[PDB]
Order: structure tokens, then sequence, then C-alpha cells
RNA sequence: CUACCCUUGGUCAGGUUGAAGUUCAGGUAACACUGAAUGGAGGACCGAACCGACUUACGUUGAAAAGUGAGCGGAUGAACU
RNA sequence: UGAGUAGCGAAAGACGGGUGAGAAUCCCGUCCACCGAUUGACUAAGGUUUCCAGAGGAAGGCUCGUCCGCUCUGGGUUAGUCGGGUCCUAAGCUGAGGCCGACAGGCGUAGGCGAUGGAUAACAGGUUGAUAUUCCUGUACCACCUAUAAUCGUAUCGAUGGGGGGACGCAGUAGGAUAGGCGAAGCGUGCGAUUGGAUUGCACGUCUAAGCAGUAAGGCUGCGGUAGCUGAGCUGUGAUGGGGAGAAGACCUUCGAGUCGUUGAUUUCACACUGCCGAGAAAAGCCUCUAGAUAGAAAAUAGGUGCCCGUACCGCAAACCGACACAGGUAGUCAAGAUGAGAAUUCUAAGGUGAGCGAGCGAACUCUCGUUAAGGAACUCGGCAAAAUGACCCCGUAACUUCGGGAGAAGGGGUGCUCUUUAGGGUUAACGCCCAGAAGAGCCGCAGUGAAUAGGCCCAAGCGACUGUUUAUCAAAAACACAGGUCUCUGCUAAACCGUAAGGUGAUGUAUAGGGGCUGACGCCUGCCCAGU
RNA sequence: UCCUAAGGUAGCGAAAUUCCUUGUCGGGUAAGUUCCGACCCGCACGAAAGGCGUAACGAUUUGGGCACUGUCUCAACGAGA
RNA sequence: UGAUAUUGAAAUUCGGCUUUCUAACCCGCACCACUUAUCGUGGUGGGAGACAGUGUCAGGCGGGCAGUUUGA
């Protein structure tokens, strides 16, 4: 059958980017929140 | 003027439609149309307002001159063409300078001329002309009501208003819906009456003829359940249980009224639709 | 993923039936009403692709956390993508 | 522990050589078998080195392994023209000032971003173990620079703007062409396994763009509005005194090989023409107009310059999504012969593949298939399942109907092969090739749509009119929807709705209109009560 | 003769509605708690949460026939995993 | 739905509901300028007008929505 999750390249990084974070306050306490726990991967 | 088809397949047994041997040209006007998406009853926050819309073949959006401007200069109807926009056909005229124009197609209405200026044309179909210069007992459509903005009332197919006495800065109208009020008298009129009127006389047929016009299903509100419509669910077909019926909002839906109790048209109104 | 909607694209081997209208010739004070051709309408007909899931068998520490075999429905549209 | 027990994931393999410590499983060869609207050939998304060569067998591969999409070492992707950027724009998403909000921040104008569409200059061969419209060979085209020659100027370049153009739906039939097919000795093979053959039996029969010619059909007639025009498939010279070429004389070598008349024909090349009602984006490139700027070599000569990103490999699958080397799911394109209406059915071509555990025996039982004497639903909650009917031609067919239907009603008869024949036809100097019928006379079998593919029907009731929709994963229905009917609210900054602010939908609509409740085609009807709410 | 705002009209009726109940009387069977046609003693039908009819349609429910058959009387043999 | 603030005039009238006038306030009304965009600001006309809108206080309706109770 068709499952849950579909790759695509473009769709991933317009909702999960690093751009798209900086955009909001509430997404810019996401990237503060990773960088205080020492996260390698900020966005994406 | 209305074909009615042969019962040779079912939902087109009782089906009818129009006859258009009034159109005479089957193009519209490249300089005169717009784009029109559409919104399917979609505010602007992307949420649905409006219920049962969406769908539909795709138009475009004709240009009206709603206002009639221009000084005593005579037009002449070049034809009359189909509008999706609206319930009535319009037509084109041509100004002797070279200005070409959309208007409503008045009833028995020909290729002939047209002219629209105060205290000089005279009462034909077609003409233009302010309420002061319109004797009591004439029949007339594409009402104003501010001065310069365009006509609003009468504008559909088979509409029209008739003049009552004048009464000094207003005039008494008697609307198709059968209510009576005053205009000023500085408000453009024009005489005649909206064209095809046997256009309400149709029968869609089926389901199908509808859905490509814009019309989504509509779901009782009886068959729903509690926490989706007041008139909720019970065990099996069951009647309405409250003492008045209710609107999927929860307000009467049946002679409540619900025009606002204050407002400055209330002095210009003097009898009610009946 | 799924439900509805918006903008812009693509797809549906083959066969069958023969509505309105039109045309000539008999009609007729005018119409009416008849014929033989032309004409190709339809949520129309049979049936692959494609889209669906009505019956039954098998499988249920399964090949598969919902499938497979054999039949079955729609298939120019309120169609599918 | 269960236990050396279950399982080892749809399917045809056999033998002879080679390698090696070790071979049913790796390599080569010959037979056999399977797919072939395809398991074949190209390409988007996604994956991200899985691609090539030599060298390896610990682990991974449901067995083995000398082998590998596994380990080690070294390699592989070449563009002015192909697909995207220095071009345009839909939806949508963001917007200097500005409007509105306890704080954050929510709306929104000019302006920008944004393809799944519009514009836009290259083709045919050759070559590597791994790339090819990119490298190479042969011939083209576009933009932009530089110098030097044609009119011996009161020409030239034009907007930031104006007007044209671009520019658009669905259905249906006919017509003109061209691809790919088929049949004939125009060329190269070759003529004999086992009984008689010798108009024997095989295979081939091609060639781009660009640039010059004239070309079926199409639309249109005396700057914008008012009162011999434009586009057009295909054909033919040459390009090509080349390229390719089934084969030949020689056991990345040199070298002269044939390219023709006839038939049948698209789902490819035109929204062209015609009809219909549901009435079918935008913007730029492009061609004009004058504002103004006040000065050349775009039909032509000889030389120069042209950037950034992607390019390997898989891509109906062992590499994508599914925990797996998993009977599942995954857009688009190319579409051969016999049979046929056909992309159905059976067997084959081009080109692929033989499935990652086997060998024996032929118990019970279970699963998937094939027959069965005499009865024929006696089975069972119930004809569940199975069986039967099935294509084409020709006769013929009831009650009821909203006159369209019912209807393929129900029933019955034909069907192979050979011969003898005669004013249907299409294409053409004839001839020939193709398509298609009615008669008569014969032959063979238990059987002639001899295989595969293809409606059981009929007499009566309940419910819903009808096509359609619904509980992804135990309910597809009498449930929802529907055309029609009726009540009621709303005169426009409309009612209703979201936020309950701005701003929006309703609607770029105006009572023949819009929102809400209840009924549910059509036909005949729809009675009485207003004390209560 | 009491009471009420008025005391159910047309049609239909052991019905998707009838508890008594397998009501009673006629059809179909050798045998019918189901099915069809009629009787009204309607516990507890009834006119837009409409009433009564209706051609054409249905992978809808229901009863009776023809054809056919391993469904069965009653089992037997063969092929493959 | 009333009182009061924003909110000023004149007259009728057996510390006043009502005809009445412009000057506050309002206009998804028109024409101009910013500006070859009408979102917004400003100016001139027209319409309306001390009403409407807005703040505080008060009365009524209010399963539309919320928190809870319903014994042994």
């Amino acid at each position: 059958v068709k499952r849950t999750y579909q790759p695509n390249k473009r769709k991933h990084s317009k909702v999960h980017g690093f751009r798209k974070r900086m955009s909001t306050k509430n997404g810019r306490k996401v990237l503060a929140r990773r960088r205080r726990k020492g996260r390698k991967v900020l966005s994406a | 003027a209305i074909k009615k088809y042969k019962p040779i397949t079912n939902g087109r047994r009782n089906m009818t439609s129009l006859d258009f041997a009034e159109i005479t040209k089957t193009t519209p006007e490249k300089s005169l149309l717009k784009p029109l998406p559409k919104k399917a009853g979609r505010n602007n926050q992307g949420k649905l307002t409006v219920r049962h819309h969406g769908g539909g073949h795709k138009r475009q959006y004709r240009v009206i001159d709603f206002k009639r401007n221009k000084d005593g200069i005579n037009a002449k109807v070049d034809s009359i063409q189909y509008d999706p926009n609206r319930s009535a056909n319009i037509a084109l005229v041509v100004y002797a300078d070279g200005e070409k124009r959309y208007i409503i197609a008045p009833k028995g209405l020909e290729v002939g001329q047209i002219v629209e200026s105060g205290a000089e044309a005279d009462i034909k179909v077609g003409n233009a002309l302010p309420l002061q210069n319109i004797p009591v007992g004439t029949v007339v459509h594409n009402i104003e009501l501010k001065p310069g903005k365009g006509g609003q009332i009468a504008r559909s197919a088979g509409a029209s208003a008739q003049v009552l006495g004048k009464e000094g800065k207003y005039v008494l109208i008697r609307l198709r819906s059968g209510e009576v009020r005053m205009i000023l008298s500085t408000c453009r009129a024009t005489i005649g009456q909206v064209g095809n009127l046997q256009h309400e006389l149709v029968n869609v047929g089926k389901a199908g003829r509808s859905r490509w016009k814009g019309i989504r299903p509509t779901v009782r509100g009886s068959v729903m359940n509690p926490n989706d419509h007041p008139h909720g669910g019970g065990e099996g077909r069951a009647p309405i249980g409250r003492p008045s019926p209710m609107s999927p909002w929860g307000k009467p839906t049946l002679g409540k009224k619900t025009r606002r109790g204050k407002k400055s048209s209330d002095k210009l109104i003097v009898r009610g639709r009946k």
C-alpha cells in the first residue's frame, strides 16, 4: 500500500529549514534549545 | 423560447433549457475581459465561512458600465452577448467617438441608439436619466442610491421598479420585493425592464448540471450528530424535539427577524415588503 | 498519510445504438401532420488499460500490522491522476 | 527448556570442459524452458558512489561459495545550442510608508519572490573496461566585439508610455500527407539430413540539421477606434566524387559491394472546419506609434569572444517507500509478426531471464487441480460452492409503459475442407496487388467459433425513483446525496459567517438574488384544533 | 348521557408496524410457523420526521419454477506443493 | 434597553419625548494632489447630524459555551 512518508527534497527544507525557523520567534526558541543541549545538527 | 428535451435517459427526463435565439455574438470583447479566480467561500484566513461553494466551470469577468458617464453622446447597440457572471444578458454599445462599453440589455431592445444625459434625453428604453426628469408612472431599472457611485437596485433578469409620486427632496419608488422608500432626486436610473424574462422557468434536470455551476451538496441537520447540529440525532428518525427549529449555530431560523435595531435608512422606509 | 479546496498539466485499444435540427419529394387557403435520406446528442449501451472492493476459498508466531487466487462493479464523467 | 523440532519468501533444468586446498551453487560452450501492451528499450521523483578494473573470504548473503549491490587498493561524470539561472508570469507566500492590537505581533498598498505553463540558436556518424546532442570527424546556426569597402542624409536609434499580437473549453466526422508493416528473383549466402524434389531454401534492399525551390488544405480584402494578405504538413535537388551496409578476395589491416515499381496505413503531423452550453489565466519576447534622443556597415567581406549549476549508476526495482536481498505501492514516453473490431486471446520477434537450499520415497491428514456408474437439491439457516449459458450470421419475440423503453425478452436454425463458376468494388497506361458476396457439385471425422478468450433464463412481492456517495482495517444497505416542492429571514457598509479589532468571505453579486429549516423524480392528493410552548 | 382547544377525513391495513398468533378463510406442495390473494377483533396505520400508486434502473431483501450439477444418497481413483 | 461623558444653537410646548437649523462626530460617496498604483493622508463638493459610533454604570434575554451536584 502507500506508506505515510514520501521523501521530497524541496518540501523538507521549506517546512523544517534553517531560514524558516529564523522567520518566527517560536522557531528561534527551537534553535536556542538545541544549541543549549549540544546537538550537532540544528535544523533540517 | 424554452427547449424541452425528450425522455431518452433519466435525469434528462424533465430537463429544460433556454433557446439563446436573442444572441448575435458568441465571442466576447478581448479588451474588456479580466481574470476571475474562484474563492470557494473561504476567508482571507484560509477558512471556510460560506458552505456549499466550490468547483464550477472557468469564467472570465466582463467590465460593465453601471454609471453611464458621458455628455449627450449617442451610442449604438453593436450586439447582444452571453455573460456567465449574471442572470441577464449584456449589450455592446459604440459611441460616436469610438469608445466602447458594456451595458445591461433591457427587454425588447435591438440595434438602435442610446443617450445618457439629464433634461434632454427622451423617455425611451435604453436612456439613463435622473429621477428628477422621470414622470410618475414609469418603469425603471438599475437605480442608484449615492450620486456618482453606480446603480445597484433592479439589476436581475426581469427586474424593474415603478416611480410613484415625488415628494420634495426624495422620490417614492416601489421595488420588486414590494417595499416603498425614498431616494434622492440626483440619483440616476434607466428606463425599461431587464430582459431575459424566461430565465427562472428552467429545469436543471440532474444533479451534475448544478455541480459545474458551483454548488455542493447540502446535508440536512437532522441526520447529523448531537455535537454537530442542534437537531443532533436520536434512535431512528425523530421530530424537531425543540420548541423552535434551530440553525447550525443555535439560532431560531423560522420567523425570527434579523434586521438591526437602529439605522439611518429607517427614516427612508415607508412600508416593508409584504 | 488522510478529508475539502485553489492554480497549472496529463490519460481513457475497439465496437454498438441513432435525439434535436437540416434537405428534397407528396401535403395544404396558411399550419398541422406524414415519409426517405442526411445529422451525431447522452451523469447512454458492450468491453481492455486505469480506478474501485460485492461473494467465496486460502493465509492469520502469514510473503504482507489488512494481502493473494478465482469471479464481480464503473469505465466521456458528480471520472481518474 | 521446547529441539536438532517449525521454517528456509510464487517459477525448468541437464550434461560436457575450466579454475581450485575444497564445486548441485563460480567461469565458458551446446541443448532445453519462461516473458514478449513485455520480466524488453528510454526517462521524472527519491537514493547518494551502490558504477569500472585487479586483488581478497573473517563477518553479511536464510544452504554452499573459488562468487557478489560485502572487504582492500587504484580509477571513472568534459556543453554558447540538451534541462535549470544573468527572461515572464498563476495560485500562494512575503511587503518601505500605512491601519489595528495588554506585550509579543495580526492585516495590508506600491514593489518583489514563486512552474507544474509562455519565450528561446545542432544535427548525423565514430570511439572507452567505466562518459557522449558534452570528447573526436564531417557540415550548420545565434548573440556580442574590431578594422576595411556600396546611398555623395533635413538616414539611424526610440519610451519608463500608448495600440495590436501573444491568447487558450468540450464533443464529432471527413479529408491531405508521412512513419512503422506486407507481398514481388533487381543484391549476397548457397543448393543438401532419411524416401521422390530443383519457378530449392536463407538473409539485404539505408542516409540528419541547416539552406534554396513550390506545397495538399486553412483563414482573410480597401499606430488604434468611429463614419496579390498571412500562415501551412509533405515533397524534391543537393549536403553526400562522403557516412553506413547483409557479405567478399585475404586465416581498432588495405580494398572497386545491391538502394527499384506495387499494396495496405496510424492512437503521429492542425482547436483546422462543424456543432453545443457549463461560455473556457496572466505576463514577457515580438511588430507598430508618436513624446524626445538631435548621426550608419542586423539581406552582405575577413578575423575574434561566449560564464555558473546538473551529467557516474539503479530507477515496476536486490539500489525508491515498506525494520529484510519482503507475492504490496510508485508519474510520463517508445508499442514488431501470425489471429482479430481491437493495446482482448494463444504462439513467437527485437531484447532479456531460469528466481540463492537440495537429494529420495510416492503413508495418513491438509491445500491447489482433473474425471466419476444409476439418481438430480433428497444437501443446507440459504442452490454457499461447483456446473451449465458464452463469439459471428440469419428468422423471430408477451404482459405492462412516463411511448424513449421493456429487448440480447423468451425461442429456433446455420459455422470445416476441395472444386466449378457469373453485369459489386478500391488502386492503376494494361497487367497485377487489396478488400467482399450469392449459387451448385463433392470429401472426412464421435465431434467443424474442433485449442485459448466472451450473458443461465423466467413467473410474482417489499424498499429506494434514477447515475452517484459512506464507517482506511469485521456493516455498501432500506442509510447520505440528488432534480423538484414549501416555509422563513435579507433594500445593500444586506442578512448570515471567521476574527467577534483591523481586514475578509457572501460578491467584483442586487429579490428571476443570497443565507437557513423540513420534505425528496413523476402521477393523484395532503382533512380537523390557535386552550398550552 | 359526561368531558375537551378538536375528538382521525381520503386512502391503506396480522404490514420493515398485530402483543394474543402458526388469527380465520381461499391459492401453490404427497406434506407450507415462510410466500401470494382476500376478510377488519388497527394491543400500538394515517396524510410534506407526508399518504396511496408507479414504467425504467439495483454486486439490495423475499417466495416459486426451467436448465444444470459430487451440495447430497455414498464415496472411489489420478496429478502437484 | 435606559442614565451620564464626548455634545453646541433656535422655536413649539397641558430644571421636558417631539418639527428645527451648522460647527463637533460619521460616510467599502464624487472629483483633485502625493503617485503612470486609490491601502493610506490631505484639500474641495455632496449626504447625514448632536442621532449614530465609543467609555463607565444599570436592568432583561441567554445549554451558544463553562465549572459541578444528582444519598444510604
